[PDB]
């Protein structure tokens, strides 16, 4: 046995490219779309929930996921991949900052330390890149807020607002008419179910959709009382109830 | 606290005449005030017309042995059974011993 | 076995080249370009961001300009992330040098010690090479001002003023033919301006295209400062020289 | 042809081509034979030179008291695996106080020879080895292929021409086993087998390679004038 | 390096004219507790050897489960292991020996005192002695611990050298032998009533005798004993 | 195409053509069986005599593992023997630990995984055998065969080999005919005969019998040889049947 | 680890991947070494396609190994630099343990020592660089120069160049190279060495290096109007 | 591509047969035994004549008593020179002896085959290996890269290699004293030399009991030159 | 066209050693179902003895993990048994580690996430077979939660998996449309083992006698399988009604 793939399995081609890269680009493609948009006061993330069975419980698969209490993320492309960034996101935003410095990382450091993560399966022996492209939006006391979006080279961009997979192109679009710097957060929500709905064939409701968002601190949710300084995370996730709600003021 | 070595007593002698050579050794081996075995031997013919004895402590005398024995057969393999000659075999004995130079044979060797 | 699939990044070609180095700089060549000029008195680092969107945010975005310390910074054209990796290696490099001889790094070392390890990755472990060519922009109080350049061989020289990415050879064309050796920051900041205004693939040169930065003993007496444009700044630079 | 690049890869009829494309170089070796009775063992060897300044290339080889082996293919590979049989009868002597098994060092030279053929990076054993010894249970004799299979034989013999005293020492059989407590002429049958693989070629002093072993005989080789008595 | 725990007092034995003869007590003691009292420290291996063991009880199961681990290692590709190529008492005790010596020069001892019995494939008598410390030697009488004091100068005025050996018969060595323990359980503190025998002929095998008693004992004359002065 | 080159390599079909090519090598073997009777199990080989030369009952392929499983494969030997030494491992480090001789069960899945490992990497080879073997443990007999694939599951009666389809009709039968079962002895006969008949497809040169049996009742649960007189009698049973 | 065998004989007895590395040093700037009677001369050309150089930091092309020992290159500049490194690391050594510095023969023979280490390891390829490397051994006055090449054979010269034309400054050296009267003076020694590079170079300006080394560790580099008084000096004696 | 340690359908080693072609391209080496000594001469083949001739070091020293030449990839034979030496003193430091000749030879042989994916190749060079020992005597080796070795009375290796061994069938026989097999190396390496054999582009080396190994002066060798022409114009 | 043998992107983005995976987990050609009760979770698979040679009590491909978790696979049994010895090592170690059993969705989590790596690392190759793990979760109650060779998880309402997997999950889909629950509203587990044996001849339109059937039954605290015994007497009360 051991591994004996040693050896680099992307490689510059003689035009330059890089092609595993350009294939897992190709592979977030045909992913479900995924969008966030940034507001004064908030962040919003969201995506479609393609259940791929109507017996099974898509409440289970969480698309939409905390990385610590003020940093969430959503993606498009290969969930495996993406379910096992995220658990690799959770445990370097401990091991390289908060074991270190005893506070979490702000958005940009977190979103290189996964940058990092995707960098090395392009160039280490014997793997191939990850097949998704990441949207991270949070909030930190100096930066604020802010939204980034990390590619299989290992690449990230701060973004106003925009969108990855299927319909990227034309969403992004759609965002651009839309998006100014005076936005609040329930704005930016419904901006965000405005531009999702254009990509979505089939039910569009609660249930099929998943939304998260970063804003106030939620002292509701931090789980205990004593302590002045700590008052609960920015990270929340939309219930179904909350999101049709929103549906109906659409 | 455990010990790893110990004395069985025994006196060896080697004398060298014009041509030829003696080397002696009484049979007794012993621990404290008790006898073991009142024959024991102790002076070992290792072959090429060589006689070796390593008194003290018998568990390494025996492993030095049974070692330059071994270094006797290979040394025929690897030199096309040439024999190996006394000068070269004192040499020989004095890595196998300078190999355990920091927990030693508690032996006096006499070939 | 695994050799099947093996694709031998570290060999030469019958001509006696290096396949990978020169594939990585064929993806170098599609890079925004990035421009470096020395001057008696400063440093200027101009480079063009690839085409952008309006949803960009811009104030928060670094891709071509990073800080290695507080003496030298680098302009990057190629991968970003591979650039990353480099840069954080980089800035170790020149703390763990602080931290030994109590003495900032001198520019020369910190390039030498970068480019070795690009070498390393073309003769062994049978990885891809580093898609990224620098400009590195410095002082140290031995040979002051220094402009240096490395590519994925390894290889590195000095420069008085130099290009990277994308149309380097009009881009040096340019340089060579306004370039003189009393020159200022403040003229160096416009033939740099000037010279990717020309050589740029967008239709015009406007501030949310450009990173910009100087590195000017304008720092009180007898010391060295490093200036990271904002945007409003690179706006207003742009103006001045008459570019916009 | 396409599953003859590494020894790791079965073709579509379930066989090993580098395994066969080993045992073609025993094919090209020098022949050897060995024989044996009841009370002795004995191996003979055609020795090739490479001109007539050259020496004879020595093609047996003691790895003990009591048990030895020709070689007929890559020599170093038998070096190879002549230097592991020392070590493992040596082992078996210096631990167990025991003189190893003619049948158990078949074993390990089968074991040895198998890890070869199932892994990547490397390469079976390019050499045939016939061993001779005698032990608790008499005389034996073992031939070895470096595809692993070793197989315990009244007589045989391996290399270049070996099928012409393979059938004589079948034929033989019955008279051969018989020779019990006459060394020379157990000898004189083995020289006589190895004569029927000779083209050409016949056998004089520095060509011939006569090795026995036996109930009161450690394995001894010879060599030069030593075998004139049988030429 | 360790200290021994639960440990087994004296084993003894020795050379007659047809084999040899070895025996050693029931017990298993934890310092001056006489802990446990049905303990087998005579541990044969095959029909032609018998191993004593004294010293670290934990020890003498590993070693009694590493000789059982070579009968099913010899049996292996062995068509002849209940023939030519069955374990002989020169064998088991060689491998012992390494054994032994190799743990005492790793400074993690094996804390036992060994004595392997039996008889070889020729008739041949074997009788040889290991300890911790990897020490051997051979002897027409041999015994450890308090039997290396008490037992071997009853047993030697049997054999005293080479030459006794074929003058000796089964049923005097058995009976010196049974003497001896008698004598250890009169003046060891650590030893027990019960013990086990066994014997191994070259003619009729392998004999274990089982939950043997010492009997015959002399008390009667402390009833006239009065203090101590 | 190219999906056979390399073992590991899933094809359009969803199969491991490497292993498909060890099964080959498996078919090209001797013929071995496995009988499973009352109280035990009965294991039988043909040897080919390539030539007179060979030594008679010395080339011994029947291997044992610790005291109370035979093994016994058709293919390339040298694989079968590298199987039956990781299974002797297998076996001492189950009794180290656990005190118990390893169960038939047990055992069956170490050599399963082991097997099975060597199908999931490119830098190995598959094993070119296909193995009989079992014995008896605390619940009482088991007979197994492994694939190259590390597939094996439990049998009545198991047969591998050129001769295979022979066999295993002839073993279909014994089921058939005996539902209450079959004895220790009647297995050993019964196996001679089987081999006899399965010779068929090696009809060229002769062969001999080997044959290895692990009982309750007799052989004490332990694995042994059939030798001598008990050998000659299912010779004789054996010869009388196929003429 | 990677360990794949890169560097391999092929059916005719070659062995591409050393062949290819000499391709890369045909490739590189052409170097040219000459001894004198008490000195020796390396002169190193600069190719004029890179303008806007700056001259004052970009990588000289000879290397001081120690005080008393250069080396100069053609190839890969890159990795050059390594073998420099490994020959400067191994100068320093030597001095520490044997108490003397090395010879001019040592160093050499280490550094071909590495290069042929390159071409019989697993997962490396062999270094595309050959060398020059001159100077005096400790306490003598007898002038030294050596050559190597990726293979890792080496050999001492009366005078050879490296690189690209060196094909024809070669040529020009066996016939202006006597043997039995070498250049007697640093004047003599300089100038046949520019005159060696100014068959090949092009302008006479920047694009010529000189380095000369003379006993007991006396090296200097002349500079760009030292140059050009040789080079004005012979071509107004060959305008006749 | 195709295993490095890969055997052809005919049982042999690609790459072992494939090093065996680069020692053909090697310069011409040569080795006589006679029972006064063993002699050892090299063609030189200098490149260039600006290239200093007496720097091609093609005969080495092993120890007192065993000398060795080289043809081939020359680069290849130093580790082999620096494990045959250390191999010769170890053995001195283990034994307070001199080393066979036939066991140094068998120890550089056994680096051999130590080639796979450990060194990624075969060396390209073979070795001529003489010495003197007290149970054989003077000794002739040649080592290859294939690991087999063959004792030798008189040898060439290299690219004049098959007319130079054709040549040493009729010379050699078992009264040849030293000069008589100087002479006999200075004249096949004067048959197979394309440039004109001097001594300068030519070497000679001997091993003998008394003086041990010996590289011979150019001035030595070129008496030895001259002595040669007036013998050959003497019939 | 090396992209095709070891796990990297094709041109169109796919990994096709996955998606060959896949096919090869059809090659027993079996079909298997699950459903939650009330307060159990049951688990049903063909049963196929082809060769009368055959022990056939040794022939299954359902699994007791844990005390609490059970898996039945589809693909072959070489790879489902090397996925069962992982899956037995992981939730046994989680238990000696975290102080708890090991809930049935983590283990999916587990080994999804294993079968991930196979699909990014090169050396390693895809299992062929689909995993269902079902317990009675002590936090979640009644489980169903299914693993692939494309490292892809999720829980159920319930399932089904085989070559004929789609006839079965239309007709579970029709059921739980019309009684508009996530479960069988059923007390014993007796009668909700009935409901997936009537389901499953109804979905394939065939008969099963005792021998064609395997059944594992999940309660709160312990997970086994039924005998042929117990199958029987389920397929009676199925007979009489
Ligand atoms: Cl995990
Ligand atoms: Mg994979």
């Amino acid at each position: 046995m051991t591994d004996r793939y040693s050896f680099s399995l992307t490689t510059f081609s003689p035009s330059g490219k890089l092609g595993q890269i350009d294939y897992a680009l190709t592979a977030v493609k045909q992913g479900v779309t995924s969008l966030g948009i940034k507001a004064t006061n908030g962040v919003v993330i969201a995506t479609e929930k393609k259940s791929s069975s109507p017996l099974a419980m898509s409440e289970t698969l969480s698309k939409v996921s905390l990385l610590t209490p003020d940093i969430g993320a959503v993606y498009s492309g290969m969930g495996p991949d993406y379910r096992v960034l995220v658990d690799k996101s959770r445990k370097v935003a401990h091991t390289s900052y908060k074991r270190i410095y005893g506070e979490y990382p702000p958005t940009k450091l977190l979103v290189s330390e996964v940058a990092k993560i995707m960098q090395e399966a392009t160039q280490s022996g014997g793997v191939r890149p990850f097949g998704v492209s990441l949207l991270i939006a949070g909030h930190d006391e100096f930066n604020g807020f802010s939204l980034y979006q990390v590619d299989p080279s290992g690449s990230y961009f701060p973004w106003k607002a925009t969108a990855i997979g299927k319909g990227s192109v034309a969403a992004k679009t759609f965002l651009e008419k839309r998006w100014n710097d005076e936005l609040e957060l329930e704005d930016a929500i419904h901006i965000a179910l405005l531009t999702l709905k254009e990509s979505v064939e089939g039910e569009f409701n609660g249930d099929t959709i998943e939304l998260a968002i970063i804003g106030d601190e939620n002292p509701d949710l931090l789980g205990y009382t004593g302590i002045p300084t700590d008052k609960g995370p920015r990270f929340r996730k939309l219930t179904s109830q909350e999101i049709n709600d929103r549906l109906e003021a659409l | 606290q455990f010990n790893p070595y110990g004395d069985n007593g025994g006196t060896i002698l080697g004398i060298a005449g014009e041509d030829f050579a003696v080397l002696a050794g009484d049979t007794r081996n012993i621990t404290d005030y008790s006898i073991n075995s009142r024959y024991e031997p102790k002076v070992f013919d290792c072959g090429d017309n060589i006689v070796m004895s390593a008194n003290g402590f018998a568990a390494d005398g025996d492993a030095l042995v049974k070692r330059f024995k071994n270094s006797v057969k290979w040394y025929h393999f690897d030199h096309n059974d040439k024999k190996l000659s006394i000068n070269s075999a004192a040499r020989n004995i004095q890595h196998l011993l300078y190999g355990k130079r920091f927990f030693p044979y508690y032996v006096h060797t006499i070939i | 076995g695994s050799r099947r699939y093996d694709s031998r990044t570290t060999i030469f070609s019958p001509e006696g080249r290096l396949y990978q180095v020169e594939y990585a700089l064929e993806s170098i060549s599609h890079a925004g370009t990035a421009i470096g000029i020395m001057a008696s008195d400063g440093i200027v680092l101009a480079a063009e961001r690839k085409v952008t969107s309006t949803l960009l945010e811009q104030d928060t975005s670094t891709e071509k300009l990073y800080k290695l310390n507080d003496k030298i910074a680098v302009a990057v054209a190629g991968l970003t992330a591979d650039a990353e990796i480099l840069i954080n290696t980089a800035r170790i490099h020149a703390q763990n040098y602080l931290k030994t001889y109590n003495e900032d790094i001198p520019v020369e070392i910190l390039v030498r010690r970068l480019s070795d390890i690009k070498q390393g990755y073309t003769q062994h472990g049978g990885l891809r090479p580093f898609g990224v060519s620098f400009i590195y922009a410095g002082y140290d109080d031995r040979y002051g001002y220094q402009l240096y350049t490395s590519n994925p061989s390894g290889n590195y020289t000095g420069w008085k003023a130099i290009s990277v990415g994308a149309n380097t050879s009009a881009a040096q064309t340019l340089l060579q033919m306004d370039y003189k050796d009393d020159m200022k920051v403040d003229d160096a900041i416009e033939l740099a301006l000037k010279t990717l205004s020309k050589t740029t693939d967008s239709s015009a040169l406007t501030y949310d295209r450009l990173e910009f930065a100087t590195i000017r003993k304008g720092a009180n007496d007898g010391e060295v400062y490093q200036k990271i444009f904002k945007p409003q700044e690179i706006k207003d630079i742009l103006v001045k020289t008459g570019i916009t | 042809n396409n599953y003859d690049g590494d020894t790791v890869t079965f073709s579509p009829t379930g066989r090993l081509f580098q395994v066969e494309y080993a045992l073609e170089a025993i094919k090209q070796g020098s022949v050897t034979v060995g024989l044996r009775s009841n009370t002795h063992a004995v191996l003979v060897a055609l020795k090739r030179n490479a001109d007539e300044l050259s020496s004879y290339q020595k093609k047996i080889i003691k790895c003990d008291e009591h048990m030895g082996l020709s070689l007929a293919g890559l020599a170093p590979d038998a070096r190879v695996l002549s230097n592991y049989l020392r070590q493992q009868c040596n082992y078996s002597s210096l631990v167990f106080n025991r003189k190893l098994a003619v049948e158990r060092a078949g074993h390990l030279l089968c074991d040895k020879a198998q890890k070869n053929t199932q892994s990547y990076g490397g390469r079976p054993y390019g050499v045939g080895l016939l061993i001779i010894g005698y032990d608790k249970s008499g005389a034996h004799l073992l031939e070895f292929q470096p595809s692993g299979n070793v197989t315990e034989l009244y007589g045989t013999a391996i290399g270049a021409r070996s099928q012409g005293a393979k059938t004589y020492l079948e034929r033989t059989l019955d008279t051969f086993i018989k020779i019990d407590g006459n060394p020379d002429e157990l000898i004189k049958a083995g020289v006589e087998a190895i004569s029927q693989s000779l083209r050409d070629e016949s056998l004089t002093v520095d060509n011939l390679s006569i090795a026995i072993v036996g109930k009161d005989t450690p394995f001894t080789i010879y060599d030069g004038e030593a075998v004139a008595k049988y030429i | 390096t360790q200290q021994p725990i639960v440990t087994g007092t004296s084993v003894i034995s020795m050379k007659y004219d047809n084999g040899v003869i070895i025996a050693a007590d029931n017990l298993g003691s934890y310092g001056s507790l006489l802990r446990f009292n049905g303990v087998e420290r005579l541990i044969p291996v095959g029909d032609n050897t018998v191993v004593g063991i004294s010293g670290d009880i934990s020890d003498m199961q590993h070693i009694e489960r590493l000789l059982k681990d070579l009968v099913t290692e010899n049996a292996y590709d062995n068509p002849l292991a209940d023939a030519e190529e069955a374990l002989e008492p020169s064998y088991i005790f060689e491998y012992l020996a390494t054994v032994m010596y190799q743990r005492r020069s790793k400074m993690n001892p094996l804390w036992n005192a060994i004595i392997v019995a039996g008889v070889q494939s020729n008739g041949d008598q074997f009788l040889r002695y290991v300890n911790l410390l990897g020490v051997t030697y051979s002897s027409p009488t041999l015994a450890t611990g308090f039997g290396a004091h008490m037992a071997n100068p009853l047993l030697r005025k049997v054999v005293d050298r080479e030459s006794d050996i074929p003058k000796t018969t089964v049923q005097v060595a058995e009976e010196a032998i049974v003497n001896a323990m008698r004598v250890l359980y009169y003046r060891d503190a650590r030893s027990s009533r019960n013990f086990s025998l066994a014997i191994i002929d070259k003619n009729t095998g392998l004999t274990f005798k089982k939950n043997l008693q010492v009997e015959n004992m002399k008390w009667d004359f402390a009833k006239d004993i009065k203090g101590y002065g | 195409t190219g999906y056979d080159l390399s073992n590991s390599v899933f094809s359009p079909d969803g199969r491991n053509f490497q292993v498909e090519y060890a099964v080959k090598a498996v078919e090209n073997g001797t013929t071995s069986i496995g009988i499973k009777c009352n109280d035990g199990v009965v294991f039988a080989v043909e040897k080919l005599i390539t030539s007179k030369l060979l030594v008679p009952q010395k080339n011994v392929k029947i291997q044992v593992v610790d005291r109370h499983i035979g093994c016994v494969y058709s293919g390339l030997i040298p694989d079968g023997r590298h199987l039956v030494n990781r299974g002797r491992e297998e076996a001492a480090s189950f009794k180290k630990l656990y005190k118990t001789p390893i169960p038939i069960p047990a055992f069956a899945d170490r050599l399963g995984q082991y097997v099975q490992a060597h199908t999931l990497y490119n830098s190995v080879r598959p094993f070119g055998v296909s193995t009989i073997f079992g014995g008896v443990d605390k619940n009482g007999a088991h007979l197994y065969m492994l694939e190259p694939s590390g597939s094996y599951w439990g049998y009545k009666g198991a047969a591998t080999g050129k001769g295979r389809q022979s066999a295993k009709a002839e073993l279909e039968k014994l089921v058939d005919h005996h539902p209450e079962g079959l004895s220790a002895r009647e297995a050993v006969k019964q196996a001679a005969k089987i081999i006899y008949l399965a010779h068929e497809d090696n009809k060229e040169k002769d062969f001999e019998l080997e044959i290895s049996w692990c009982s309750l009742s007799e052989t004490n649960g332990l694995h042994k040889f059939v030798k001598g007189d008990l050998l000659q009698e299912a010779i004789d049973f054996a010869q009388k049947e196929i003429n | 680890g990677y360990d794949r065998a890169l560097s391999i004989f092929s059916p005719d007895g070659h062995i591409f991947q050393v062949e290819y590395a000499l391709e890369a040093v045909k490739r590189g700037t052409c170097a040219v070494g000459v001894k004198g009677k008490n000195c020796v001369v390396l002169g190193c050309e600069r190719r004029s396609t890179l303008k806007l150089q700056d001259t004052r930091i970009t990588p000289s092309k000879v290397s001081k190994i120690d005080s008393h020992v250069v080396l100069s290159f053609s190839g890969l500049n890159a990795d050059s630099r390594i073998l420099i490194e490994k020959a400067r690391v191994e100068a320093q050594s030597h001095r520490l343990t044997l108490e003397d510095p090395v010879t001019v023969e040592y160093l050499t023979r280490y550094v071909a020592g590495v290069q042929q280490r390159y071409t019989q390891s697993g997962g490396v390829r062999p270094f595309g660089v050959s060398t020059l490397i001159a100077g005096f051994d400790p306490r003598d006055d007898e002038p030294k120069l050596y050559q190597t090449e990726p293979s890792g054979i080496y050999s001492s010269w009366s005078a050879q160049t490296i690189g690209r034309n060196s094909k024809t400054v070669r040529e020009f050296l066996e016939k202006n190279y006597d043997r039995k009267e070498p250049p007697a003076t640093v004047e003599e020694c300089v100038k046949l060495t520019v005159r060696s590079l100014l068959e090949v170079v092009q302008t006479g300006a920047k694009n010529i290096e000189i380095t000369v080394v003379k006993p007991d560790s006396d090296i200097v580099a002349l500079s760009s109007e030292e140059i050009n008084q040789y080079v004005t000096q012979i071509e107004q004696e060959k305008q006749e | 591509d195709r295993g490095v340690s890969t055997f052809s359908p005919e049982g042999r080693l690609f790459q072992v047969e494939y090093s065996l072609e680069a020692i053909k391209l090697g310069s011409t080496a040569i080795g006589i035994a006679t029972k006064e000594g063993v002699v050892l001469g090299v063609e030189k083949r200098a490149t260039s004549p600006l290239l200093e001739s007496d720097s091609i070091e093609k005969i080495v020293e092993i120890d007192r008593h065993i000398g060795c030449a080289m043809s081939g990839l020359t680069a290849d034979a130093r580790s082999m020179i620096e494990h045959a030496r250390t191999a010769a003193v170890t053995h001195n430091l283990y034994y307070d002896e001199d080393i066979n000749v036939e066991s140094l030879t068998q120890s550089v042989c056994d680096l051999a085959l130590r080639f796979g994916e450990l060194m990624s190749r075969p060396f390209g060079v073979a070795l001529l290996i003489a010495g003197h020992d007290a149970d054989d005597g003077y000794q002739l080796f040649h080592a290859e890269p294939s690991g087999t070795f063959y004792r030798y009375n008189a040898k060439a290796i290299g690219s004049g290699s098959e007319g130079a061994q054709a040549e040493l069938l009729n010379e050699w026989h078992s009264s040849l004293t030293l000069k008589e097999a100087e002479l006999l190396v200075l004249k096949i390496l004067k048959q197979v030399m394309e440039e004109k054999l001097d001594e300068n582009n030519a070497q000679l080396s001997c091993i003998t009991k008394q003086d041990g190994f010996k590289i011979y002066d150019n001035e030595k060798t070129a008496e030895l030159i001259k002595e040669l022409k007036e013998k050959e114009a003497a019939e | 066209g090396y992209d095709r043998h070891i796990t990297i992107f094709s041109p169109e983005g796919r990994l096709y050693q996955v998606e060959y995976a896949f096919k090869a987990t059809n090659q027993t050609n079996i079909n298997s179902l699950a459903v939650r009760g009330k307060d159990c979770t049951v688990v049903i698979s063909q049963k196929k003895v082809p060769d009368k040679l055959l022990d056939p009590t040794t022939v299954s491909y359902i699994f007791c993990i844990s005390r609490t978790i059970g898996m039945v696979v589809n693909g072959p049994i070489p790879d489902a048994r090397n996925a069962a010895l992982r899956a037995k090592a992981e939730a046994a170690e989680f238990r000696y580690k975290y102080g708890y059993d090991m809930p049935c969705d983590v283990l999916a989590k587990r080994m999804a996430n294993l079968s991930q790596i196979y699909t990014q690392r090169a050396y390693m190759r895809p299992l062929g077979v689909i995993l269902t793990f079902v317990s009675v979760d002590e936090e979640l109650g009644p489980s169903i939660y299914k693993t692939d060779p494309a490292g892809y998880y999720v829980g159920y309402k319930a399932t089904a998996t085989g070559p004929k997997q789609q006839e079965i999950t239309t007709n579970l889909e029709n059921h739980f449309k019309k009684s508009k629950i996530d479960h069988i509203n059923e007390e014993s587990w007796e009668k909700v083992v009935e409901f997936a044996i009537t389901h499953m001849i109804d979905a394939l339109g065939t008969e099963f006698s005792k021998n064609d059937l395997e059944v594992g039954v999940a309660t709160k605290d312990k997970f086994f399988t039924l005998s042929a015994e117990n199958i029987e007497e389920r397929l009676v009360a199925i007979a009489e009604q």
